[PDB]
């Protein structure tokens, strides 16, 4: 996908507003590449993992997966979504009559 | 032809080693249930906030409720003690988890050898505990699993009595009468633990004999076992939508609904294109952050209800088909071992004689026929009334048609809905029995392939050709797949009766004016969300809201058009067309390679073509069916009005 | 379905079958015109609507016979010259029905030799016929030319329009008419001088000839669409098309004035009961919903007529290959599939790239949806807007934007991936290279098994292979409607309610909002779909007939034969119980190749009846476009 960049140049375009025009067409091939990647690296992967399954990865499968996801959840937390939503004053309104208050407000 | 799905098959293992296989899975679950606890610490106790309710600990959660675990409050200090409480059980799911896989580990490879004594403990001859073993059972069950089930009985019951004791001791639970309150179960436990120590010494003393699973336990039993314990899960799910139903448990259930919950991926606060954190919507709520939900709008308390229910109604339903394909696979193996005419048992011998199975399945068939022509024919004269085709008004349908006033105790509003709730989930289950009686006695030989002089040689075999014009998917294995996809109408009927949806006509509440108007005619206190086809376009208002859901809607459907390509009639086309992707990769020779491209494109066989289309087919299915459950309850406690007075 | 098989009929039977069906065309024109008088001349109310009439309307229009006025009489006029022509195609069809009988039955006077039109008839064609096909396509044109030459004669007579060659009127019909007329007459005469050289469909030849013919007329079909849908936007096509938005419709099936339950109450007032309700044509854009509606189905009717032609074609090579005439061909369009090397480089070089553009078409879908829903913390900058038509192509395009791009690729990856069926119907209908490699080779148009074999053999046979490309095409034909209908064909979920999904509209900086994405296009044509009871019929029974099809479509045959006989068995015991020795009824069970054929009817059928109403809904696209969620 080397000419992404060259079609980006040649078509006629006006960028989002305060993104730069150069990234742009690299962040485009870049989700396509990491979309045809990860595909290829799926099928790949399970291709040998069907192989390589036997009776002493038994100690392996659950284990991995287990720490799959594990490492899934603590990233849910790390670099996906952190925080309790705390609201800018301070707070976790847990309570629906206090979301009736700040509706008031 | 061994696959990768058939080195963790029972024939290969042994008592030992499934019983190290279980002890890891145990061990492997407590791990995850220790991931879980910790994903549902709402606030950390370091002083910091926590996990963004994952679904998983959002089931999880009432039942910790009704423990000494997580307080269903806002208040920091109390929210911090019940993450305090969960992490410290999740610890301690952890550390038995471990030396549950430690045991799993032991038992697997067949050395038992304690650290601390140096002895080799046999597996077929031991006791039990140092004394207690002595005390019980004097040895141990010998190698048959109809004398283990006094022992397992027993440890069940030490089991239940330590459960007692722990909600006596850490969890503060005192044992009373009171079956309203939540301090009974343990209660119950000790009973239990009373009433099972009882069937167990009974059982060891005098053990109870079906002697088709003696010799090969690894299929007989584990069908059996799988099939008991689908119903179980079943009756479980029914006990389940019935108890969190109760006021009993509303405490725990229904001030799920009173608490709003922040979860992943739910919808965040959409900032602009020009956000200068150094234009914002929901200003309040900081940049990406997840808006509240509220749970009386989402009916969490019903949707966790739902998940709960559908999760074990699926999972048994699974089980016993599951169950009965495996012990199709049994009477396959004894009918081509010649032991299926020396079973010696009724589970056996009355399905010996093929004209019973004849009769048997022809009143399956009968009952399936006359239940599924009159419920379908009530449902689709429904749809014809209300959208007036034919000019028929609603005065034609079956509005009258309730259920019977002694039956009545059993629904909320008696309607047509529960007739034809009840009605298609007797015609499915009759619809599966089917297959589920076809795999039970025709394993080796139907009746056809008696007269036509053919047999099932194998469980995986793809078809027998195109002799005849047919022959295709006659293998237990392709049996199963045909129960599960007419059981998947079953299960969505079940689904949709317990997030709320008239079953009994396909577009209730649609613009047309007889749709509306059944409520008007039908005198119901509930508004039930929307007919069958209406339900998609009412119910995926949220799985659009959300974008999480909407990604779980499009790989579900992917997955479904994918298992489209494997369950057609072919695999020759695609074994050609993969020849032809060989042929042309090979001719990426000549395009400067000089490398021998030994890459055969591979094309699945049919006996695994049938098994990926049926995965995926289940799969993407209940995969959007989870976004049935969790776009929300939505059922409002208001008749419609007419449209016209 | 093989009851007039080609090789069962001869020449003769065929005119006599192609005239009994031009009638009976006659007849249902007629009907139809008959159909969509608006009020009689008697004065009594007459037929509301109908589809086929409001498809056909626009031509009554452009030819004057109905009119678009907004005056009584000036309905009844058109009524009446609506049913004078009725009149004259229902006459004109029980002739064309007469001679198809006295064809189809050979009942006359020398079909080998005859005389057309004798008085002139001896001064073209030499006094004699046209012996055989090559000898044929000339006094085929000449009968066209005098299709085209009646036209204009009756269009200046009867219809009275003028010669005038300017090309934004009726004239323009007229003149061009003439022209074509003169034209034909000089490729006709040429032809008759010189017949042609294509030896393969001089020979037995009715399915290869059919054929061809068949795929020709598919792709003047596609092209016919694509013409249709260009000139039906056209502003000089405006007058007998945009006034459709300008006008009331009241169709059948549609919400009636809904009565009360104590009524003798109604909705609407001076609306009688059950009362079909008006329609404003500005919301539907009834003007897009009759254009989808003529251009979809020539576009799919082409895209049949190319797979039907391609499997009949596979039938005839089928046919050559089996008594050796394959190898001894002469017309080149046999060589170049003869040597079963371009075979291969062919049907490789078709997958490979089908393969590239659509993996990469389906890349950039998927990215647009990512993009969208913001999964894996990607916002609206991160999709490809920057992608579009490039200024040379632009023109193909109005509003160019990347739902443009999509639509191109998509249906060229849907074109190739129906002609990877095609081109395997066309190339290995006798030998392929796998089974070649096999040592089996195949006897049968329709063999669907030939047993579980290397994994199983389901599918190999022609006819199995047209459905497949049915299947594959499939989605092709959705995203002609899916564009022509206004969806946005570039993402998933576009104007859903989510984040970044309006933001589309704010970044492309589009004049024209697009209806919705691929899943929120059901929920938005649906939300209108659901208050007509009609649509919502159609809907339910395309569905049926969908699943309906699963039964014979899966791999499952041979469980329904064994359930079959056991449905014998119940049956036969409970009539023999209940009755005295009643013994009939076995349960007849499709085989697989019918199995197949009954698969894809009710799959096809469904799908396209579902399509329709997708068609049908209205158009309902905007021009002003969504704002910024900011
Ligand atoms: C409700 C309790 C159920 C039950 C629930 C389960 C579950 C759940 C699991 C097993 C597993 C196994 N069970 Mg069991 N099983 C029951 C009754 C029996 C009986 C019997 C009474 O005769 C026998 C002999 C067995 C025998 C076995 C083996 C096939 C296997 C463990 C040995 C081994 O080391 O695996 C070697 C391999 C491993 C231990 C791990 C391999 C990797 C992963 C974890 C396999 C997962 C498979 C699948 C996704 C499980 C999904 C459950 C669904 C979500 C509903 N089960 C009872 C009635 N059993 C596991 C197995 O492997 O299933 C195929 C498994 O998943
Ligand atoms: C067993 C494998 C895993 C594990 C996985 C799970 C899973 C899975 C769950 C828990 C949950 C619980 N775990 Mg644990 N947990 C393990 C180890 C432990 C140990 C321990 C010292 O071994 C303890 C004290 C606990 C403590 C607890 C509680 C905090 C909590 C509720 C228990 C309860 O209701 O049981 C009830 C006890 C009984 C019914 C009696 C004992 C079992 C009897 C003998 C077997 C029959 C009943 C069976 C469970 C249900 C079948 C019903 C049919 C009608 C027959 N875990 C190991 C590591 N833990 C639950 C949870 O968090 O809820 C939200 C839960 O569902
Ligand atoms: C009731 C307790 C258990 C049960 C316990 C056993 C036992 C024990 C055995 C089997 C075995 C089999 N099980 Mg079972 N099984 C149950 C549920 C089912 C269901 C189902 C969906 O209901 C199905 C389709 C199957 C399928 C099968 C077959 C694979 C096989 C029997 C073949 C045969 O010839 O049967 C012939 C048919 C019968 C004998 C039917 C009549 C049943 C009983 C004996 C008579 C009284 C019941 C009466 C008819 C119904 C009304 C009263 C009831 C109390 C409700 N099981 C439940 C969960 N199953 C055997 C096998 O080999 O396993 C590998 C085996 O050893
Ligand atoms: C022969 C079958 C039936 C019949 C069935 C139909 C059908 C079906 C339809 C009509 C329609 C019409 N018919 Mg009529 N009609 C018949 C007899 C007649 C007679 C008569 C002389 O009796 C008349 C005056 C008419 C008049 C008319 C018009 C009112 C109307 C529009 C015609 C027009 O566009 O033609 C223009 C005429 C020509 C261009 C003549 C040449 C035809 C060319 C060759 C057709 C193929 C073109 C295509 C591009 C392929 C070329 C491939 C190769 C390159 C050559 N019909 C008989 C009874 N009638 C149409 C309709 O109602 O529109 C809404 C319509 O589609
Ligand atoms: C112009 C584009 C096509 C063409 C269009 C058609 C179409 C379209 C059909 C034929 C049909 C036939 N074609 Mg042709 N035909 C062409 C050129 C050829 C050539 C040639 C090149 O010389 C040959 C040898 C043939 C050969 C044949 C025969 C196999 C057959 C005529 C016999 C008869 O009984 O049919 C008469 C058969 C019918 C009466 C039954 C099928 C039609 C329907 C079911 C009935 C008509 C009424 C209709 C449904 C009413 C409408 C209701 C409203 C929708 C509400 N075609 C080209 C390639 N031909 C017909 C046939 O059935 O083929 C099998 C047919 O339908
Ligand atoms: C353009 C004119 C016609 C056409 C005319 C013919 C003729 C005439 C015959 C067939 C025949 C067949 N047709 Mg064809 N066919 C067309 C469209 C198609 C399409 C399609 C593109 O979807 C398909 C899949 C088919 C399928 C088939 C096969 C069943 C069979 C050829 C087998 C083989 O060995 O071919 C090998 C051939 C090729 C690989 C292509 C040959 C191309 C020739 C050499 C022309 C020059 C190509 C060049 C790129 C064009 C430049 C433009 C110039 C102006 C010429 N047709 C169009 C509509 N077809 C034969 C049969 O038996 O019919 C019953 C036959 O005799
Ligand atoms: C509503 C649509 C359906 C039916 C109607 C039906 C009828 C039927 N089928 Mg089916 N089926 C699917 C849908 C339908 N299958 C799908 C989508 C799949 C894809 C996986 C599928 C697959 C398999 C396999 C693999 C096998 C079968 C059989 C088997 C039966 C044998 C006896 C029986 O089940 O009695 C129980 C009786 C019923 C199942 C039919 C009662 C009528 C009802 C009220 C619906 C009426 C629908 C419609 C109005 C009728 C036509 C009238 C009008 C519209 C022109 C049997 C009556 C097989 C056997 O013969 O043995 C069991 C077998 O092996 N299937
Ligand atoms: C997303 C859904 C589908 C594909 C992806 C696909 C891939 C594919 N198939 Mg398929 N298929 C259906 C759906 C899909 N079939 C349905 C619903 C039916 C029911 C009728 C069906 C049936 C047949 C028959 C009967 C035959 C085939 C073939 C054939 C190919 C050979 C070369 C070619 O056509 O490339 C053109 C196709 C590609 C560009 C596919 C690769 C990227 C893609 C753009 C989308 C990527 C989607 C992604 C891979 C999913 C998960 C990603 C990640 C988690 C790993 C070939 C690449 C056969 C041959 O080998 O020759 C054509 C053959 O005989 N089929
Ligand atoms: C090179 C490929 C370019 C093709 C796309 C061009 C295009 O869409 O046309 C350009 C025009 C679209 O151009 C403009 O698009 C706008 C979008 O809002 C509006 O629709 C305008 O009216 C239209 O003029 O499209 C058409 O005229 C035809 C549309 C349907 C495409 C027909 C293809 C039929 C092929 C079927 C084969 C299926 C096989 C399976
Ligand atoms: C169209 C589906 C055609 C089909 O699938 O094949 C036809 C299939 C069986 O047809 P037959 O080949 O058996 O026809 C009777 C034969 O003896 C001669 O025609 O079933 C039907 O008849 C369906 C009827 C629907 C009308
Ligand atoms: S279609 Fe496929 S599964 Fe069915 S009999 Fe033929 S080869 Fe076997
Ligand atoms: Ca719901
Ligand atoms: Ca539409």
């Amino acid at each position: 996908g080397a000419l992404f960049f060259s079609v980006s140049f040649l078509t006629g375009y006006i960028p989002a507003p305060n993104h730069s025009a150069i990234l742009t067409p690299l962040r485009s091939f870049m989700g396509w590449f990491l979309l045809i990647f990860c595909a290829s690296i799926i099928i790949m992967g399970l291709g040998k993992m069907s192989s390589a399954i036997s009776d002493k990865w038994f100690l392996s499968f659950p284990l991995s997966i287990f720490v799959i996801v594990m490492v899934m959840f603590l990233s849910l937390r790390v670099y996906w979504e952190k925080g309790r939503t705390t609201t800018v004053d301070g707070k976790y309104i847990r309570t629906t009559a206090e979301l009736k208050e700040f509706l008031n407000k | 032809s061994t696959k990768w799905y058939q080195i963790f098959d029972t024939e290969k293992l042994d008592d030992e080693q499934v019983v190290g296989g279980h002890l890891a899975l145990l061990g492997v679950l407590g791990f995850i249930m220790g991931i879980y606890y910790i994903s549902g610490i709402q606030v950390f106790p370091w002083g910091a906030p926590g996990f963004h309710d994952n679904w998983f600990y959002l089931t999880i959660k009432p039942r910790m409720v009704s423990l000494g675990i997580d307080t269903y409050s806002t208040k920091t200090a109390d929210l911090e003690a019940a993450g305090a409480r969960l992490l410290g059980w999740a610890a301690f799911h952890f550390l038995v988890g471990s030396v549950l896989i430690f045991g799993g580990w032991r038992h697997w490879t067949h050395n038992l050898t304690n650290p601390f004594t140096g002895r080799c403990g046999n597996f077929r001859d031991f006791r039990f505990l140092g004394k207690f073993g002595d005390v019980v059972f004097n040895g141990t069950s010998a190698k048959s699993y109809k004398e283990a089930l006094g022992p397992h009985a027993v440890y069940m019951s030490l089991l239940f009595l330590g459960w007692g004791i722990v909600m006596w001791a850490i969890l503060g639970f005192a044992p009373i009468p009171d079956f309203q309150t939540i301090n009974s179960e343990t209660f119950m436990s000790f009973v239990f633990a009373v009433i099972f120590f009882a069937l167990g010494i009974y059982w060891w003393n005098n053990p109870p004999n079906a002697a088709i699973h003696l010799n090969d336990d690894m299929k007989a039993a584990f069908s059996v076992h799988l099939t008991a314990i689908g119903y179980i899960n079943i009756a479980l799910g029914c006990i389940a939508f019935v108890a969190f139903q109760q006021p009993s448990f509303a405490p725990y259930y229904k001030e799920l609904d009173k608490l709003v919950f922040y979860l992943y991926g739910e919808p965040f606060n959409r900032v602009s294109f020009n956000f200068v954190e150094q234009a914002k919507e929901f200003a309040d709520f900081p940049a990406y952050a997840i808006l509240p939900k509220s749970g009386e709008a989402f009916g969490m308390a019903r949707v966790v209800t739902n998940l709960i229910v559908f999760n074990h109604i699926i999972c048994g339903v699974l089980y016993v088909f599951a169950g009965v394909y495996h012990g199709g696979q049994y009477l396959l193996k004894i009918q081509l071992n010649g032991m299926y005419n020396q079973i010696k048992s009724i589970w056996i011998t009355k399905g010996r004689d093929q004209e019973v199975q004849v009769k048997i399945l022809g009143t399956v068939m009968a009952l399936c026929f006359a239940t599924m022509l009159s419920v379908y024919a009530v449902i689709v004269w429904n749809t014809i009334c209300e959208l007036n085709i034919f000019g028929t008004n609603i005065t034609m349908s079956f509005y009258w048609l309730k259920p019977l006033p002694i039956f009545q105790w059993m629904f909320a509003d008696p309607s047509i809905n529960d007739w034809v709730m009840a009605h298609v989930i007797t015609a499915g289950s009759l619809f599966s029995l089917i297959a589920l009686v076809r795999i039970a006695f025709f394993a080796h030989t139907s009746p056809l392939w008696d007269d036509l002089g053919l047999k099932k040689n194998s469980y995986s075999f793809p078809c027998l050709g195109p002799v005849y014009g047919g022959t295709c998917g006659v293998s237990i294995q392709d049996q199963l797949w045909f129960a599960m996809l007419w059981g998947i109408k079953g299960l969505s009927a079940v689904c949709w009766y317990i997030d709320g949806a008239w079953i009994a006509s396909m577009m209730y509440g649609v613009p047309a004016a007889d749709a509306k108007a059944w409520d008007s005619i039908a005198h119901l206190h509930h508004h039930y969300t929307s007919g069958i086809f209406y339900y998609f376009w009412t119910e995926t208002v949220t799985i659009f809201s959300s974008s999480h859901l909407s990604t779980i809607l499009m790989i579900g459907h992917l997955v479904w058009f994918i298992s489209f390509a494997v369950w057609f009639e072919d695999r020759g086309s695609r074994l050609e067309g993969a020849d032809i992707q060989t042929r042309t990769i090979r001719w990426l020779g000549k395009k400067f390679l000089n490398r021998d491209v030994n890459f055969r494109f591979p094309v699945l066989t049919i006996s695994d073509s049938k098994l990926a289309g049926t995965f995926l087919y289940f799969g993407g299915t209940f995969m959007l069916v989870f976004l049935f459950l969790a776009n929300g309850f939505y059922q409002t406690n208001s008749p419609l009005p007419p449209p016209v007075s």
